[PDB]
């Protein structure tokens, strides 16, 4: 989950071993592009990422800072939506997100949801499921995560 | 730090 | 047991004379289930009408007697109480033989019968007399004598009306009231909903849908997980049946003690 | 009419096929190659024979235990009938009940109880009134002070006179004071007649 | 044949009695078989090609 | 077979919401109602193909041959006079606007009879309850009976069956000792069988005693 | 004599002709004393 502002966890890591031994699952969600990519290599042991706010419609803002090799890849995503939910302007109206990720017989399973909150000082307290978006085909055994922060 | 689970993280399971 | 598959259709006929027997007995518990509205509301022969001046002595009556005014012609009581086609697989409800309209016009009969005649209408020919009279002789058959009524008929009616009123008013701030009413409802309710939902279950086999078990399996191995499913299915109908067999026993003396009741109570003035 | 002995005939039949049910289910194979326990004995090896014996005995067994269970209700009910019909010789013919339509339709005068296979029959004698007359009644009648209410019957008239008559036959009787009983005057009875009661 | 011969089978005698006796059961048979997959699944380049 | 789910039935179009990523749609008893069609993206629900039950109405072999089917719950629309009852389409009877008895039960208050009309048919009729009876309900009019029928009626009433008693092992097993070994795994059941069936036996014993005998002095 | 392939009728303990003296027996009572008999 995520609540004061937003466009910081702009991405996720997902894997087993990280050093270069099963496949890893970048979900980089940068400017109008979310490709995922499930190749299998060790990329570094603090993968750190600028946010570099580019409002450039022909810009790279996912530098190569975070990876620092590659091999043969598996599966690739190439969905045009960004997978992450719409930010919000107001005074005391911020952007509520939370993503519940799984990994069960081969699927992975990413279920999301956006909520706007109607308090600044109040807890969350509210009933909001999750439906499916997209399911990954790709199986492998993943025992830890590492997240993406800016 | 660490906090509540008030009642939140409830997800559709089956597309039915 | 057996859906569409014929497979299964053949393997079921040998398993002997189990569901003509089923059959059976759930015709056997269907005419019962008449049977006991014909003991209970078919008492009288002939069906009495109210008069049309409804001053009865000065007991009021609207509440009980049916409302013309409503299309179903009924009684307000009765549609509080009231208010208060499926074919899944297999198996399927039959309607009542006598309608609610049927049961409505005997009970309004037999109010009719029980303010003109009394108890005269219930052991042979419909004896006018008025009301007041009526409360007189029926004071009289518990040890009060008639002189007491002739004096506070007044008082008597008001009590009546009052009574009358009260138990609207109960029956609307109670809905658990109709306790047996809805109970044995709900119990036919989930022991349709057992029945259907054990269909799911794997009595052995490798699923519950009996085309995978044909698709996915050969036909040797297919038999044989075939008849675990046809065991199980057949057993828990059995099951059904005995419970509902069991049931409708306990319907059975409810239904003899209501007839025997409103014999009593309705068709004379039971000391007991 | 020979449909009169529904039930007798009714719980015979229900035995009889209960028991041929209970016969003819032995020669369905509940997953053998056959129904003869010689036949299985005999074709098939020893532990194969035990494995389709197991489920013909598991089949028999289930087929003798439904049978139980159904002569079990079979036999609650046939308890329920035995002691209502008890009830009903010991209040109809051991006595005279006033419960209306248990010992038959109408008044119940007497009953008696004749042997029947497997069941009981009674014969009750009911008293059914016939040949009703309309009349004008009155809840009591006036006297110069006083009133008076029928003690044992109904204070008819025929048009003219008042007469007291049973509740069940009609015979007319003067009204005297042997068969009233005076309470109040006559201010209090709604339907009060002026008539002349014979001291 | 009939259904006074079903009522015949159904209950093993040839005497029947006056009254509504089940015998079968009615059960409307398929007409068509209709398939329904997903739309499109992958255009090829045939077009530019005409 | 929608994408996969495979069953037979009526689809007809809906009105269900479905949320936009929702596919095949479920019921109470875990059936399979509505499912959305893979291209057209439109909510049809499924609805089970019209099957029943079938009801020969026969008034017997003795008076004639003329039957008529019933076809419970069935709408005519979907299979002579036909007629649809709130019980079934009944084909082979014509709905006469009279009402009599009811000799054979229908359903939902429908009752069928052979009738002569003006030449015999089966033909069927809301039964009627009885006679209206208007009595009168004058202030001071009472009905007092001048004669009197004595009437003897007749009622039957069971008292006892048939005691049974089985051979267990004789029933289940024939002459074969192999078999007698292996219901002594399957536990003590013909021992409550027995038991069962003793009680059944005393407990019709008991309820002749109980009915016949209960007076202790035999007048003659 | 009747038997099948195990299971047997077993005889009433009291015959019919004996379920007969009985209602004879209730019958010449309530001729004779009514409901006396019973109480």
């Amino acid at each position: 989950a995520s609540t004061e502002k937003s466009n910081i966890i702009r991405g996720w890591i997902f894997g087993t071993t990280l050093d270069s031994k099963t496949q890893s699952l970048l979900i980089v969600n940068n400017a109008t592009n979310v490709v995922i990519k499930v190749c299998e290599f060790q990329f570094c042991n603090d993968p750190f990422l600028d946010v570099y706010q580019k409002n450039n419609k022909s810009w790279m803002e996912s530098e190569f800072r975070v990876y620092s090799s590659a091999n043969n890849c598996t599966f690739e995503y190439v969905s045009q939506p960004f997978l992450m939910d719409l930010e919000g302007k107001e005074g005391n109206f911020k952007n509520l997100r939370e993503f519940v990720f799984k990994n069960i017989d081969g699927y992975f399973k990413i279920y999301s949801k956006h909520t706007p909150i109607n308090l600044e000082r109040d807890l969350p307290q509210g009933f909001s499921a999750l439906e499916p978006l997209v399911d990954l085909p790709i199986g492998i055994n993943i025992t830890r995560f590492q997240t993406l922060l800016a | 730090s660490y906090t509540n689970s008030f009642t939140r993280g409830v997800y559709y399971p089956d597309k039915v | 047991i057996c859906g569409d598959s014929t497979e299964c259709s053949n393997l079921l006929l040998q398993y002997g004379s189990f569901c003509t027997q089923l059959k059976r007995a759930l015709t056997g518990i269907a005419v019962e289930q008449d049977k006991n509205t014909q003991e209970v509301f078919a008492q009288v022969k002939q069906i009495y009408k109210t008069p049309p001046i409804k001053y009865f002595g000065g007991f009021n009556f609207s509440q009980i007697l049916p409302d013309p005014s409503k299309p179903s012609k009924r009684s307000p009581i009765e549609d509080l109480l009231f208010n208060k086609a499926q074919k899944f697989n297999g198996l399927t409800v039959l309607p009542p033989l006598l309608t609610d309209e049927m049961i409505a016009q005997y009970t309004s009969a037999l109010l009719a019968g029980t303010i003109t005649s009394g108890w005269t209408f219930g052991a042979g020919p419909a004896l006018q007399i008025p009301f007041p009279m009526q409360m007189a002789y029926r004071f009289n058959g518990i040890g009060v004598t008639q002189n007491v009524l002739y004096e506070n008929q007044k008082l008597i009616a008001n009590q009546f009306n009052s009574a009358i009123g009260k138990i609207q008013d109960s029956l609307s701030s109670t809905p658990s009231a109709l306790g047996k009413l809805q109970d044995v409802v709900n119990h036919n309710a989930q022991a349709l909903n057992t029945l259907v939902k054990q269909l799911s279950s794997k009595f052995g086999a490798i699923s519950s849908v009996l085309n995978d078990i044909l698709s996915r399996l050969d036909p040797p191995e297919a038999e044989v997980q075939i008849d675990r499913l046809i065991t199980g299915r057949l057993q828990s109908l059995q099951t059904y049946v005995t419970q509902q067999l069991i049931r409708a026993a306990e319907i059975r003396a409810s239904a003899n003690l209501a007839a025997t009741k409103m014999s009593e109570c309705v068709l004379g003035q039971s000391k007991r | 009419t020979p449909s009169a002995l529904g039930k007798l005939q009714d719980v015979v039949n229900h035995n009889a096929q209960a028991l041929n049910t209970l016969v003819k289910q032995l020669s369905s194979k509940f997953g053998a190659i056959s129904s003869v326990l010689n036949d299985i004995l005999s074709r098939l090896d020893p532990p194969e024979a035990e494995v389709q014996i197991d489920r013909l005995i598991t089949g028999r067994l289930q087929s003798l235990q439904t049978y139980v269970t159904q002569q079990l209700i079979r036999a609650a009910e046939i308890r329920a009938s035995a002691n209502l019909a008890a009830t009903k010789m010991s209040e109809c013919v051991l006595g005279q009940s006033k419960r209306v339509d248990f010992c038959g339709k109408g008044y119940h005068l007497m009953s008696f109880p004749q042997s029947a296979p497997h069941g009981v029959v009674f014969l009750h004698v009911t008293y059914v009134p016939a040949q009703e007359k309309n009349f004008t009644t009155a809840p009591a009648i006036c006297h110069d002070g006083k009133a008076h209410f029928p003690r044992e019957g109904v204070f008819v008239s025929n048009g003219t006179h008042w007469f007291v008559t049973q509740r069940n036959f009609y015979e007319p009787q003067i009204i005297t004071t042997d068969n009233t009983f005076v309470s109040g005057n006559c201010d209090v009875v709604i339907g009060i007649v002026n008539n002349t009661v014979y001291d | 044949l009939d259904p006074l011969s079903e009522t015949k089978c159904t209950l093993k005698s040839f005497t029947v009695e006056k009254g509504i006796y089940q015998t079968s059961n009615f059960r409307v048979q398929p007409t068509e078989s209709i398939v329904r997959f997903p739309n499109i699944t992958n255009l090829c380049p045939f077009h530019e090609v005409f | 077979n929608f994408n996969g789910l495979t069953g037979t039935g009526v689809l007809t179009e809906s009105n269900k919401k479905f949320l936009p990523f929702q596919q095949f749609g479920r019921d109470i008893a875990d059936t399979t109602d509505a499912v959305r069609d893979p291209q057209t993206l439109e909510i049809l629900d499924i609805t089970p193909c019209s099957f029943g039950g079938v009801s020969v109405i026969t008034p017997g072999t003795n008076t004639s041959n003329q039957v008529a089917v019933l076809y419970q719950g069935v709408n005519c629309t979907e299979v002579s006079n036909v007629f649809q009852t709130r019980a079934g389409c009944l084909i082979g009877a014509e709905y006469v606007n009279n009402s009599y008895e009811c000799d054979i039960p229908i359903g939902a208050g429908i009752c069928a009879s052979y009738q002569t009309q003006t030449s015999q048919s089966i033909i069927a009729y809301t039964m009627s309850l009885g006679a209206e009876n208007s009595v009168a309900y004058s202030n001071n009019s009472i009905a007092i009976p001048t004669n009197f029928t004595i009437s003897v009626t007749t009622e039957i009433l069971p008292v006892s069956m048939t005691k049974t008693s089985v051979d267990c092992t004789m029933y289940i097993c024939g002459d074969s000792t192999e078999c007698s070994n292996l219901l002594l795994q399957y536990g003590s059941f013909c021992t409550q069988l027995k038991r069962a069936l003793t009680g059944i036996a005393v407990e019709q014993d008991k309820n002749t005693q109980e009915v016949f005998a209960q007076v202790k002095q035999i007048y003659k």
